[PDB]
């Protein structure tokens, strides 16, 4: 207990140092905006094709196909605008808690309770599509998997490590530890450089890809992350967690912007990802309904109540025209 | 219109038929949620029925076919987790008679069966509870008294009402009794009667499960 | 006379039935059809409900005409449609109940048989038949049901054989013969077959539960002697006024022998129409998954 | 990825005879499947296609009635039953395989062919027939579509094939704006509906050959004369 | 007990961040959102004639 007293004094002075920056919350300084309000977004497309709950999906790059993971072992590649199955893959383990289709398109990743981020090869000179490589050296279910290139992705992980991985070697080349709790979202940098990890104790974590090693520790939150998502600046991203609350926080400055919170929420946050301007946050929720928030004045600015069942996973494209929500009724809607 | 995307609906249609039929055949298999806290008889009882992450065991009894997930190998908050068997048939949960004296261990299978059996994801799901090590509890229970782990146990030191004990302190601890059943098992090395006893608990499973999809229950 | 409130209840309950059968087989249709995953329970709750909608929805043009005194106003067309309709929806509604009855009695029988063999896809295609036989149990009414003018300026839709005999007494041979055809496949196909399926497959699984203890409640059984019993209460009466009508069929038509019956067709009849408003209530409704939907997506 | 064809022979005009096509190294189920003939010296012409599952099957007017086509997704052939043959239909048979999905390249691979011996349309027209080449120029390959390939969906079904002498042709440009795999970025396609073109930059001597337009927009499927290129 | 001295050195690099006045930083945030304000399609309903969606 020698040294773990200096960690109160270290814990103090960043406190400090971060209550010095706090001259004027986010809030003030958007009093004069002027505020949305009118954000109704109608299901344009419903993907039926899944026979059980859906937990995670990804929008390509492309902002028209996405791949969607569910737990009848499907890993199932859609055409938003012809709601017509590009691919429907047969994972190993049904038991998958993530998805992740690469920027490039040629791949897609799904990892779960089997501890291994599998890596698809969508475009062979055959017609299936075929594992390109198990990557077996998480210890913990993986959460989250986010493809940085065609051969490297970035994996949390219940065993509280998140991990930078080779594809074509198979090895993770840096390993992320820092985190007490199981790490339970990812979210890569616009430029590809940083990613933030948030875990079950309650704390977000910045990450640089090429180091390896933390730079900042966010620790807003009271319960567990469940989604993290950078805004479309690189600059802040915002968590949503079990708590009911959705935090902004910022990288510069180095803690929490703005709270997205009311009171008619008991449910916790399953999904957070911004608008392509950033102006609006989508947070999935388990009382059934979506909720768009004005991410300058934290005002919930629209609903989207069109799942019977929890609401899993949510992604905007890049293109900023659509956003698609993965439930657990086994549908898969997209909100324009 | 449509000039080639005529033939991407009709791949949308033919890999939508297969998904139809892994459906039909993955949803005629009973899934199985085996659990247990620490050292049991969990592995002991998979050699059973006759066959890092989640140990998925296949095995086929009176043209039933089941589909057992060992989450033993998963030290990660079940929380995160645990939601992802909401629809299993039952939940095998095996606890170890023989840890009652050693290491206060019989109490950590206490704690992880009033979790998962009080869980709010499992309110319906029906617990097959197997009580291995009976064997080495009857050899123990002479020597070592169930005082070491029960304080208030007003009893005889005898296997068959200590054995009921248990049983009656591991099926107290649902708060659920209206809308599920324990089934409760004691195994040490059985000849091929656990999976017997584990098809009749399915069986009432099922059929407890299509009266309430009609309006029967 | 004392005779005069068997001409208003049988209109009574037929409105009456006609509102709540359109009511429950809607919400039934549109929950069950398109709120609710398609199982093998809700592709027949939705085919019954498709069967006992259709004949409720068809239900006013004989609420009308009995109001009349049996005469058809409507045209040609309808008396020849609307009368189809009633035959193949009352005939499909029994025996989709029927078919409910096996299938609930197979998945308690032989629950590992129902979880290997039972799908969706089966369901469908067994679902059909009952359908089929249906459609082959009203050609009587595709061929020989038609509508009649009398002098008077009465036209009556009824089974008309003339063209069928050209003499006199060919004529009421094959009315005769035809007629008492009907009768005894309305009581051996709408009756016996389905009533007796009914108990015996809904008696199995009330002593299957009962032998292994499955009973923690009195809804089990209440719900079990309602579906059983009601569609006693209702089918019954009308069936054996028609077969009685029937094995006596020629003293009613040269002798009039027995008018008691003719007049007790339009109440029994309105009767078992009612076990169409009852079927929604008594085989969907009951369901606690069912009921979830209806309030979870009002 | 392998297709081999078979069942080639001289034939009595009027006899029958059935074309295997012995497919391995790839997903056949998976795989939508023609036939492509090539008449003796002339340019190609399109006669029968599979859908995968056998859902959907067209085929060429000049042979619809008297070919069949049949697959067999186990044994991985693919079978073109011919009956009343005449004498225009000695031609060398391809058989090419196609998947239909967003993204994908239809006509990616031809089998090498088999030789007969037996003894409205969307017309497609390339305005030149040879094409006199060094090997350091950029040649620009024409081709004019009679109805606009154009389509709502924001696709031009245009396709470019390359048959070198003694070869199958190989697909080169689909959807007339992305190359194939296996091809070098030196081909490339424009055009707007109509007049399309396919652009060589550094014509190495591999990229001496026939180069044939084709149409995907509607059935049946016509390809252009053929334009040549000589060293 | 090497917890204490690898959370007081990540504590410590922690601390050494030049951290940015928050005003400055939040008004840094909406400057791009107003920035891409016009490009954002789920912002503002998009005619129907350039939504990909019907
Ligand atoms: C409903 C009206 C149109 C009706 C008949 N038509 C049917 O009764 N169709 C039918 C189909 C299936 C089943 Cl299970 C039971 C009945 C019928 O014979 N009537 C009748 C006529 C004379 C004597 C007795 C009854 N009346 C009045």
């Amino acid at each position: 207990d020698q040294l773990r007293q200096e960690a109160e004094q270290l814990k103090n002075q960043i406190r400090d140092a971060r209550k010095a920056c706090a001259d004027a919350t986010l809030s003030q300084i958007t009093n004069n905006i002027d505020p949305v309000g009118r954000i109704q977004m109608r299901t344009r497309r419903t993907l039926r094709g899944h026979l059980a709950k859906i937990y995670a999906m990804h929008w390509g790059t492309d902002s028209r196909l996405l791949v969607s993971a569910s737990q009848d072992g499907k890993l199932i590649i859609w055409d938003s605008y012809t709601t017509n199955k590009v691919h429907a893959i047969p994972l190993r383990s049904s038991w998958v808690m993530t998805c992740a289709y690469a920027p490039s398109g040629n791949y897609v990743a799904c990892g779960g309770l089997d501890n291994i981020c599998s890596i698809y090869n969508l475009k062979t000179r055959e017609g299936n599509v075929r594992v390109s490589r198990e990557l077996a050296g998480h210890t913990g279910y993986l959460s989250c998997c986010r493809f940085l290139d065609d051969n490297q992705i970035v994996t949390s992980s219940g065993d509280t490590t998140c991990a930078l991985w080779d594809i074509e070697t198979g090895q993770q080349t840096t390993t992320f530890t820092g985190h007490t709790g199981d790490v339970m979202s990812l979210s890569l940098a616009p430029d590809t450089r940083l990613f933030v990890s948030g875990a079950c104790d309650a704390s977000a974590k910045l990450w640089d890809v090429r180091e390896g090693m933390c730079r900042q520790t966010f620790t807003g939150h009271e319960s567990d992350i469940n989604a993290i998502c950078f805004f479309p600046n690189g600059n802040a991203f915002a968590t949503g967690s079990d708590d009911a609350t959705c935090r902004l926080f910022d990288l510069r400055a180095d803690q929490e912007l703005m709270t997205y919170s009311h009171d008619n929420i008991i449910c916790g946050i399953t999904s957070v990802s911004f608008s392509k301007s950033g102006r609006l946050l989508l947070a999935g929720y388990d009382d059934f309904n979506c909720n768009v928030w004005d991410a300058l004045k934290a005002d919930r600015a629209g609903v989207l109540a069109g799942h019977d069942n929890r609401v899993s996973c949510l992604g905007v494209t890049d293109d900023g025209m659509a956003v698609a929500t993965g439930s657990w009724d086994s549908f898969l809607k997209i909100w324009n | 219109l449509s000039a080639e995307d005529k033939a991407a609906v009709e791949r949308s249609k033919m890999i939508d038929r297969n998904l139809r039929e892994d459906g039909e055949k993955a949803a005629r298999e009973v899934k199985l949620l085996l659990l247990g806290a620490g050292e049991s008889g969990k592995s002991t009882i998979v050699k059973q029925m006759k066959i890092t992450g989640i140990v998925e065991t296949h095995f086929t009894f009176k043209d039933l076919h089941f589909k057992m997930f060992d989450v033993g190998a998963q030290r990660s908050e079940r929380k995160k987790w645990i939601h992802c068997f909401e629809g299993v048939t039952a939940i095998i949960f095996c606890v170890a008679l023989s840890d009652y004296d050693l290491v206060n261990r019989m109490h950590e299978s206490m704690k992880l069966f009033d979790s998962i059996c009080n869980n709010k994801w499992f309110t319906d799901t029906s617990i097959i509870l197997f009580l291995n090590k009976k064997d080495l509890f009857e050899e123990k229970i002479k020597k070592s008294p169930l005082t070491i782990c029960y304080p208030e146990y007003a009893g005889s030191n005898t296997y068959e009402e200590a054995a009921a004990y248990i049983q009656c302190q591991f099926e107290d601890l649902n708060k659920r009794k209206d809308t599920k059943e324990i089934y409760t098992h004691f195994t040490c090395s059985t000849d091929t009667k656990n999976v017997q006893f584990v098809f009749d608990a399915v069986t009432d499973v099922i059929i407890k499960n299509n009266l309430k999809d009609c309006g029967l229950f | 006379a004392g005779y005069t409130v068997l001409r208003i209840l049988p209109l009574v309950v037929l409105g009456v039935t006609f509102v709540l059968g359109v009511l429950g087989n809607g919400l039934v249709i549109w929950v069950a059809g398109f709120r609710m995953t398609r199982t093998v329970t809700t592709i027949c709750y939705l085919n019954l409900a498709l069967a006992d909608f259709s004949f409720t929805a068809t239900l006013p043009f004989l609420i009308v005409s009995m109001a009349m005194g049996e005469k058809w106003p409507f045209g040609w067309f309808l008396c020849k449609l609307i009368h189809i309709v009633v035959d193949i929806n009352l005939f499909g509604s029994v025996f989709l109940i029927g078919f409910i009855a096996l299938d609930r009695c197979i998945c308690v029988l032989h629950p590992v048989w129902a979880q290997n063999h039972r799908t969706v896809s089966l369901a469908m295609k067994v679902i059909v038949g009952p359908w089929i036989l249906a459609l082959v149990l009203t050609l009587p009414v595709f061929l020989f049901l038609t509508t009649v003018t009398i002098p008077n300026g009465d036209t009556y839709c009824t089974f008309n054989f003339a063209s069928w005999g050209g003499t006199p007494e060919e004529r009421l041979k094959v009315a005769i013969t035809m007629l008492t055809a009907r009768g005894i496949i309305r009581f051996v196909i709408g009756f016996s077959l389905p009533m007796s399926i009914v108990a015996i497959c809904y008696g199995l699984i009330a002593a299957k539960i009962h032998k292994k203890g499955m009973i923690k409640s009195s809804r089990p059984l209440r719900v079990l002697t309602a579906v059983v019993a009601s569609f006693f209460i209702c089918w019954f009466p009308f069936q054996l006024v028609a077969l009685l009508g029937t094995v006596w069929l020629k003293e009613m038509l040269f002798y009039g022998k027995y008018k008691i019956i003719d007049i007790l067709v339009n109440p029994t009849s309105s009767l078992a129409f009612f076990n169409s408003c009852l079927n929604p209530m008594l085989y969907v409704f009951v369901g606690q998954d069912f009921r979830e939907r209806l309030i979870h997506s009002l | 990825v392998q297709l081999v064809e078979s069942g080639g022979g001289l034939v009595q005009p009027g006899g029958s005879r059935k074309l295997s096509c012995s497919a391995s190294g790839f997903a056949f189920s998976s795989f939508g499947m023609h036939w492509v003939r090539q008449a003796p010296e002339k340019g190609l012409e399109w006669v029968a296609y599979i859908s995968s599952g056998s859902g959907t099957i067209y085929y060429a007017d000049t042979v619809k009635g008297r070919f069949t086509i049949s697959r067999d997704d186990p044994k991985n052939t693919l079978f073109l039953q011919m009956t009343s043959l005449r004498s225009e239909d000695t031609a060398m048979y391809y058989c090419v395989r196609s998947i239909y999905y967003y993204g994908s390249s239809p006509f990616d691979f031809w089998g090498q062919g088999t030789t007969l011996t037996v003894s409205s349309d969307i017309v497609m027209t390339q305005a030149t027939s040879s094409v006199p080449v060094t090997p350091g120029e950029s040649v620009s390959i024409s081709c004019r579509s009679s109805k606009s390939l154009l389509h709502s969906n924001g696709n031009t079904y245009l396709y470019w094939f390359l048959q070198r002498p003694g070869q199958s042709p190989q697909l080169l440009i689909y959807r007339m704006s992305n190359l194939a795999s296996g091809v070098p970025e030196r081909f490339s396609g424009s055009g707007s509906g109509t007049a399309f073109t396919l652009t060589i930059s550094r014509l190495e001597a591999e990229d001496v050959g026939v180069y044939y337009c084709m149409q995907h927009l509607e059935y049946p499927l016509t390809f252009g004369a053929g334009t040549k290129l000589e060293l | 007990i090497a917890q204490a001295r690898k959370l007081v050195e990540q504590l410590k690099m922690e601390a050494n961040i030049d951290r940015i006045k928050v005003s400055k930083a939040a008004a840094d945030l909406m400057a791009y959102c107003e920035a891409h304000a016009k490009e954002d399609p789920l912002l503002t309903p998009v005619p129907a004639s350039e939504n990909p969606f019907r």
